[PDB]
RNA sequence: GGGCACCACCAGGAGUGGAGCCUGCGGCUUAAUUUGACUCAACACGGGAAACCUCACCCGGCCCGGACACGGACAGGAUUGACAGAUUGAUA
RNA sequence: AGCGUGUGCCUACCCUACGCCGGCAGGCGCGGGUAACCCGUUGAACCCCAUUCGUGAUGGGGAUCGGGGAUUGCAAUUAUUCCCCAUGAACGAGGAAUUCCCAGUAAGUGCGGGUCAUAAGCUUGCGUUGAUUAAGUCCCUGCCC
């Protein structure tokens, strides 16, 4: 089945929410400025706004490949 | 033994069962719309959620 | 002056069946007992059958203690002695048959009857 | 040829009938029977709370507020025109939904 | 903590796999989600990863309600000692595809 | 407040401490001169306690430790 | 000496203070009757309508979910769980 | 009439039309709704039109108790709640003192949301009926220049 717009809108709020303060508590020591989430059919795409993206990326971009890979566990959807 | 005792209690119902997926406190809690949260932790993430105050 | 329950005595109390009884109680016994008991009230009743077996033909049976103010009081509980818990003590309690269809919890007070003193200071 | 609804759902009214406007004169840039938008009740939800995290003071309290505003549009036309003009039309914040009655 | 052998292989077996590890701080919840079909309380996850924590294997993060840990050089190697791993296997966060 | 003490019960209730015992594979297999063995406590009968999980020989009943199974 | 205000008054309306009951706060009882707050700016307030949970108080009984480091002991066994009878409120 | 809610990650617990059974609380079937779509044209209460009563603590009032029945729950006793017969207390407008209010307002009257397995004498909103008095002052109270 499926739930009511209502709990839709309330859903995508709470998980905006707490992947803004993850992501705060995660990148405070990068200059973590904020979480721009674009959600396409395709890909649910996650832009991160910070002062310097080299920490963010770490060396050959092991970081955020980490970061990448639990949120997929944290919230469940797909790989 | 141990393992029937422990936990034996039922929690299908009542503040036991219900507590805030952000701080794990059963008091003053918000069902309405889903949101699962209490009083002050809906006050603190309320515009991150979406909740504008016009009157 | 021979003790009845709603125009039935002992022995046939004795002689019926749950679902015959179920007729004969009240509304929230009836729907008790329509809900079913539990192991831990099968296991209160096997103890104390097991107890009045073993008394001596003129004495009384040993005392069996439980936490089951909840029990409700059947026919064949009749003649037995049960300590009842009250949070703190095991009250001993011997079970009358006009105790028929009552709580098991209501034969032992959790409370000690309020005898007043002085009003303190505080009162006005 | 088939009767295909878009169901759009918003939070703000002016990405919304943006997004709206430029279905619009898309769908009627291909020569295609386009109905509506027909925008339905606004939905309003309410929340109220106490201010104060302990129970000390004036009795005062916050009314949180949110609204969700809603537009239907019918066209009759094959799935491929559809899905041309929708593609340009994803938008933040606006969810679209196709549907083939 | 005690546990058996082979739910220690198991847990082991999937953070060196993925590199990553989230559990939900739940102490009652009967099994890991990801650990489905080997029968692995969340209990064990948590208590496992702790004990790797305090000896620098991984590194741990903690958001609102949620258990996040990340896997260290140190404890790759430790893992890969640890379950006979061949030089040539590496997790999946390493390569970067 | 302050937490009161009140530290008196039943002076110690000791916790279980489980038995040495030496070399308890050697009881269950007698031997003769011939070199032939005998195993003198009965296999219970279940799926997995089959060829080395053996009874417990008590005064009036068999009892398999693996699964609780109980014989008279 | 001036200015302002129905959380001031004036002209009024509905009242409350009286009765029964419901709910909070003191006292007094209790094994415990958990606790915060005491003029406005404490007292149907803590979103506090508690049968269990909640629970923080009282009575009794299990459990370790005491990481890690060092030492001891240990495959001639470090340790784990458990049937029956006894025991227990209890099939802890 | 109006504002609103409705099948829920964990999480078990949704709103209900219609048919039959029961006197009632309720019980059985069988459908719709993830909602301007179904409940729902939300047949609300006060109000309106008739009937009985007749200044009598009265057919005003409904406290306290007895005996039965049913629902929620693992569990209802110190009565969870609900229904039926019976019982029928104070109370005849309230001392000193004191609260809120200037127009769709005060008051009367119901209906939603929160709490909620069970659930409103509280709170937060919504309609419906709908006024008397005032367009001033610094006397009381209090705050500023
Ligand atoms: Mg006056
Ligand atoms: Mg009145
Ligand atoms: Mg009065
Ligand atoms: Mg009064
Ligand atoms: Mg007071
Ligand atoms: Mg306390
Ligand atoms: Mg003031
Ligand atoms: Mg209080
Ligand atoms: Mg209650
Ligand atoms: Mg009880
Ligand atoms: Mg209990
Ligand atoms: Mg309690
Ligand atoms: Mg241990
Ligand atoms: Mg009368
Ligand atoms: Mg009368
Ligand atoms: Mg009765
Ligand atoms: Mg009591
Ligand atoms: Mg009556
Ligand atoms: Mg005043
Ligand atoms: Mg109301
Ligand atoms: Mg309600
Ligand atoms: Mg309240
Ligand atoms: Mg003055
Ligand atoms: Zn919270
Ligand atoms: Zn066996």
């Amino acid at each position: 089945v499926q739930i009511s717009k209502k709990r839709k809108f309330v859903a995508d709020g709470i998980f905006k929410a707490e992947l803004n303060e993850f992501l705060t508590r995660e990148l405070a020591e990068d200059g973590y400025s904020g979480v721009e989430v674009r959600v396409t059919p395709t890909r649910t795409e996650i832009i991160i706004l910070a002062t310097r993206t080299q920490n963010v990326l770490g060396e050959k971009g092991r970081r955020i490949r980490e970061l990448t890979a639990v949120v997929q566990k944290r919230f469940g959807f797909p790989e | 033994g141990h393992q029937q005792l422990y936990w034996s209690h039922p929690r299908k119902f009542g503040q036991g069962s219900r507590s805030c997926r952000v701080c794990s406190n059963r008091h003053g809690l918000i069902r309405k719309y889903g949101l699962n949260m209490c009083r002050q932790c809906f006050r603190q993430y309320a515009k991150d959620i979406g909740f504008i105050k016009l009157d | 002056r021979k003790f009845t329950y709603r125009g039935v005595d002992l022995d046939q109390l004795l002689d019926m069946s749950y679902e015959q009884l179920m007729q004969l109680y009240s509304a929230r016994q009836r729907r008790r007992l329509n809900r079913g008991l539990r192991r831990k009230q099968h296991s209160l009743l096997k103890r104390l059958r097991k107890a009045k077996k073993e008394a001596p033909p003129m004495e009384k049976p040993e005392v069996v203690k439980t936490h089951l103010r909840d029990m409700i009081i059947l026919p064949e509980m009749v003649g037995s002695m049960v300590g009842v818990y009250n949070g703190k003590t095991f009250n001993q309690v011997e079970i009358k048959p006009e105790m028929i269809g009552h709580y098991l919890g209501e034969f032992s007070i959790t409370y000690k009857p309020v005898k007043h003193g002085r009003p303190g200071i505080g009162a006005t | 040829i088939h009767r295909i609804r878009i169901t759009l759902t918003s939070r703000n009214v002016k990405s919304l009938e943006k997004v709206c406007a430029d279905l619009i004169r898309g769908a009627k840039e291909k020569n295609l029977k386009v109905k509506g938008p027909v925008r339905m009740p606004t939905k309003t939800l309410r929340i109220t709370t106490r201010k104060t995290p302990c129970g000390e003071g004036s009795k005062t309290w916050d009314r949180f507020q949110m609204r969700i505003h809603k537009r239907l549009i019918d066209l009759h036309s094959p799935s491929e025109i559809v899905k041309q003009i929708t593609s340009i039309s994803i938008e933040p914040g606006v969810e679209v939904e196709v549907t083939i009655a | 903590m005690l546990m058996p052998k082979k739910n220690r292989i198991a847990i082991y077996e999937l953070l060196f796999k993925e590199g990553v590890m989230v559990a939900k701080k739940d102490v009652h919840m009967p099994k890991h989600p990801e650990l489905a079909d080997k029968n692995v309380p969340n209990l064990h996850v948590m208590k496992a990863m702790q004990s790797l924590k305090s000896r620098g294997y991984v590194k741990e993060q903690f958001a609102w309600r949620h258990f996040y840990w990340y896997l260290t050089n140190e404890g790759i190697q430790y893992l890969r000692d640890y379950l006979h791993l061949p030089p040539e296997i590496v997790p999946a966060t390493l390569r970067r595809s | 407040k302050k937490r009161k003490k009140k530290s008196c019960t039943t002076p110690k209730k000791n916790k279980h401490k489980r038995k040495k015992v030496k070399l308890a594979v050697l009881k269950y297999y007698k031997v003769d001169e011939n070199g032939k063995i005998s195993r003198l406590r009965r296999e219970c009968p279940s799926d997995e306690c089959g060829a080395g999980v053996f009874m417990a020989s008590h005064f009036d009943r068999h009892y398999c430790g693996k699964c609780c199974l109980t014989y008279c």
